[PDB]
RNA sequence: GGUCAAGAUAGUAAGGGUCCACGGUGGAUGCCCUGGCGCUGGAGCCGAUGAAGGACGCGAUUACCUGCGAAAAGCCCCGA
RNA sequence: AAAGGUGAAAAGAACCCCGGGAGGGGAGUGAAAGAGAACCUGAAACCGUGGACUUACAAGCAGUCAUGGCACCUUAUGCG
RNA sequence: GCGAGAGCUAACUUCCGUAGCCGAGAGGGAAACAACCCAGACCAUCAGCUAAGGUCCCUAAAUGAUCGCUCAGUGGUUAA
RNA sequence: GUAGGGGAGCGUUCAGUCCGCGGAGAAGCCAUACCGGAAGGAGUGGUGGAGCCGACUGAAGUGCGGAUGCCGGCAUGAGUAACGAUAAAAGAAGUGAGAAUCUUCUUCGCCGUAAGGACAAGGGUUCCUGGGGAAGGGUCGUCCGCCCAGGGAAAGUCGG
């Protein structure tokens, strides 16, 4: 019994190039360029994932101080001064509170200030 | 480069470019008008033109001159008894050029020059 | 010697070479004599006018 | 106006070209007849027999003949008037190819391509508007 | 509202790109058999009575193949 | 060396239209001409036409992740 | 890196010993950078703490507090 | 986690058995936002027009991105280089759907111990006539050494 390639080898490149949407030129049309490309692809978006919880990370930091300083005292000397309040321990993404409510913003620039007396 | 220089090479070389414009001309004189690419009616104008004040001269010299020209001895005697003194009233307007179409071999404009 | 050509051409890049590839169309005129179809300072092919007739057609 | 299946709808209705015309296998290189099928494009169908007569490249000739075979069909079998008509699609591809070896220096061959073209010409009223 | 100043910001595509829709080219894939492959088993020499293999011919019209051989796409006898 | 395929059946396209033709558009036949003799299917590379979103201070292994804009709504109003 | 020979107490040299890394080691730092510093990636999270290394703006985080030092851009290139 | 060892599996053809499906439409092809831990598998729609899925077992010519790998198709270079001796060509007239290129006329230029003529080798109808215009002709083509048909080839003394 022979058996053949068919129809097997075109499924398998078919996955493969519907993966190209919007791929430049080649990218998008040959195989080989298309499987390639996603080779280092896949090098990309498994960084990306682990990264862009760091890069969260920055821009909560990067709003939280800028309203702080609003109210005259560095992400520094704030973040410090709630976990210093001890209880006080909401942390997860300040810069929304920072970002949209400034009437509570300016109260927890004064507990966080009255903590460091 | 060529600041004054006239006349044109017909992608052709010195002994040509008289052998042409000499049998054009003997044509022209020979047919009243002839039909040719846009160019060489161009350059054929003021040679036939010049050609035909010579013999408005009348005399044997004139007709001499023309015969150094002009090889056949019928259009010899047309141009120098015929049309140069139909032509004696004429300060020098002996011909016209109108061009035609476009051909389709080497798609060249082509023209008529007429008397 | 002998200058040979490195990478293909994308077809990108080729076909913004052609970008100067097109045609100029003929600015054609009515002509008054004839019925239509004219090339400026030309004859009128169809009825061979010019002022009056022309060339035979 | 919903047909039962598809063995229904081919009885049922034929398909039909309103407008169209096509020269097949006509013996000239695609891009060239696109040069001048580029320059009829959308225009009314009277100019574009008009530019066809003095555009000065030789494709000029089969892109005229199937404009005229496009605007007849559009007259004598879909009965539209010929003084909206305009060509709404005109559109070149590639044929067949010829090929010959050629010699050259050496001993070397090469091939050489005689490229054919289907030539195509939809024209419609300009009813639209 | 109109001039004047300062500032900001849109749309144009010569041609390009991604996607979609529609075709062209081209002959993969599926289906098919007129063609092959092998094993098994039969059968196994032909020629001076001209072999094997060819050349030239034989048709109303015949270039190729097939059949035939100046009696030449056939002639005689027998059986179905 | 390459070698293939109308249709069940040739019913193998009378007649008309543009064209010197080639080619096509109709009318007919046929279940189908979404089978028409460059005659089963007809992928991909390659060539085009149309449309959406885009692009003429930009440095670019062509992606990836994040967010805004504009379209769209048949495993589909969503973590699209 | 340490301990030695060969070498000029040269070499991103060569040859043994010894520890660690790369080889097969992704991640953070060292501008970039296999070997150096921190640290060994089962998968997901728009949650929190630290290491090396950092906290003027590119660029996450003290234009930090207290004593001094250098007025050379030393910092940000050797010596007799 | 590289060579390497181990484990469990996905998909392809063929065979046996089962369950079935198919002109109210099969395989193949095409789109897709669903599903499974992966190989993959289903749903629906478009195409096609005659075969085929699922399960269990068995046997393999059983899984491609590479090999200056093979066959085929198609691209880039690109409307680029060239269009094969620097012995020129011009006008009129004709034929034709169509003419710079075919026919005619009249000139011009080129060979002339040749680029004229007669034979031998070799080629094999290329010869003449009438037609043609796909391809061949480096462009065109109404023409051709191309294609179709019909004719033409005569020896006692020439050569064997
Ligand atoms: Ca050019
Ligand atoms: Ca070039
Ligand atoms: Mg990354
Ligand atoms: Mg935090
Ligand atoms: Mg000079
Ligand atoms: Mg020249
Ligand atoms: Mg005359
Ligand atoms: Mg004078
Ligand atoms: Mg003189
Ligand atoms: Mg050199
Ligand atoms: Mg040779
Ligand atoms: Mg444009
Ligand atoms: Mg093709
Ligand atoms: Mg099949
Ligand atoms: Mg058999
Ligand atoms: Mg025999
Ligand atoms: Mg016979
Ligand atoms: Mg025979
Ligand atoms: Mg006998
Ligand atoms: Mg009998
Ligand atoms: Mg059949
Ligand atoms: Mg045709
Ligand atoms: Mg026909
Ligand atoms: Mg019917
Ligand atoms: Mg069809
Ligand atoms: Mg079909
Ligand atoms: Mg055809
Ligand atoms: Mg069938
Ligand atoms: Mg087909
Ligand atoms: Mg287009
Ligand atoms: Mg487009
Ligand atoms: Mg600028
Ligand atoms: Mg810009
Ligand atoms: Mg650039
Ligand atoms: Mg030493
Ligand atoms: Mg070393
Ligand atoms: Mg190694
Ligand atoms: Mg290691
Ligand atoms: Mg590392
Ligand atoms: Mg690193
Ligand atoms: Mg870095
Ligand atoms: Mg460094
Ligand atoms: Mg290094
Ligand atoms: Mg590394
Ligand atoms: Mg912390
Ligand atoms: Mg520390
Ligand atoms: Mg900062
Ligand atoms: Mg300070
Ligand atoms: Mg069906
Ligand atoms: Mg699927
Ligand atoms: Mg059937
Ligand atoms: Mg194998
Ligand atoms: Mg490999
Ligand atoms: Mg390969
Ligand atoms: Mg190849
Ligand atoms: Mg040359
Ligand atoms: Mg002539
Ligand atoms: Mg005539
Ligand atoms: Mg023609
Ligand atoms: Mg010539
Ligand atoms: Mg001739
Ligand atoms: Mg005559
Ligand atoms: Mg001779
Ligand atoms: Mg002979
Ligand atoms: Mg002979
Ligand atoms: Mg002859
Ligand atoms: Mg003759
Ligand atoms: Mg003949
Ligand atoms: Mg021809
Ligand atoms: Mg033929
Ligand atoms: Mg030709
Ligand atoms: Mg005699
Ligand atoms: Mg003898």
């Amino acid at each position: 019994p022979r058996a053949k390639t068919g129809i097997v080898r075109r499924r398998r490149h078919k996955k493969v190039l519907k993966r190209a949407k919007g791929f430049w030129g080649s990218r998008s049309k040959q195989y080989r360029n298309a499987f390639q490309t996603l080779l280092n692809a896949a090098t990309y978006e498994y960084r990306d994932r682990r990264n862009k919880k760091r890069d969260f990370r920055r821009l909560w930091i990067q709003r939280i101080n800028a309203g702080a300083r609003l109210h005259g005292m560095n992400y520094s000397t704030f973040i410090n001064g709630l976990k210093r309040a001890n209880i006080d321990l909401n942390r997860k993404v300040l810069a929304d509170i920072a970002a949209r409510e400034p009437e509570a913003f300016k109260a927890l620039v004064d507990a966080s200030r009255n903590a460091r007396q | 480069m060529r600041h004054g220089k006239a006349g044109r090479k017909l992608n052709r070389n010195s002994s040509a470019r008289v052998a042409l414009a000499r049998a054009q001309a003997t044509a022209l004189l020979r047919e009243g008008r002839i039909q040719t690419t846009l160019t060489k009616a161009k350059e054929l104008r003021p040679f036939v033109e010049q050609l035909i004040t010579t013999a408005k001269g009348g005399d044997l010299h004139s007709r001499r001159l023309v015969a150094q020209d002009i090889h056949d001895k019928d259009v010899v005697r047309k141009v120098m008894d015929e049309v140069a003194p139909k032509y004696a009233e004429r300060p020098g307007g002996y011909t016209r050029i109108l061009r035609v179409g476009t051909r389709r071999g080497d798609g060249v404009t082509m023209a008529l020059i007429e008397l | 010697k002998h200058p040979v050509p490195k990478k293909k051409t994308s077809k990108s890049k080729r076909d913004m070479r052609r970008s100067h590839h097109a045609l100029t169309a003929p600015n054609l005129t009515e002509c008054p004599q004839c019925h239509g179809k004219k090339l400026s300072h030309h004859i009128c092919p169809n009825c061979g006018y010019y002022d009056g007739r022309q060339v035979l057609a | 106006q919903t047909f039962r299946n598809k063995k229904q709808r081919k009885q049922q209705v034929k398909l039909r070209k309103p407008g169209f015309a096509v020269a097949k296998y006509v013996r000239m290189s695609p891009r060239k007849v696109r040069l001048v099928v580029d320059v009829i494009r959308g225009k009314s169908v009277q100019d574009a027999e008009d530019l066809l007569r003095f555009i000065p490249r030789s494709a000029s000739e089969p892109v005229a003949k199937v404009l005229n075979s496009a605007k007849a069909n559009a007259l004598h079998n879909d009965e539209m008037l010929e003084d909206r008509l305009f060509v709404k699609e005109a559109y070149v591809d590639a044929g067949p190819t010829l090929k010959r070896l050629i010699p050259r220096a050496r001993g070397s061959a090469n091939i050489i391509k005689k490229r054919t073209s289907h030539i195509t010409i939809i024209v419609a009223e300009k009813g639209n508007k």
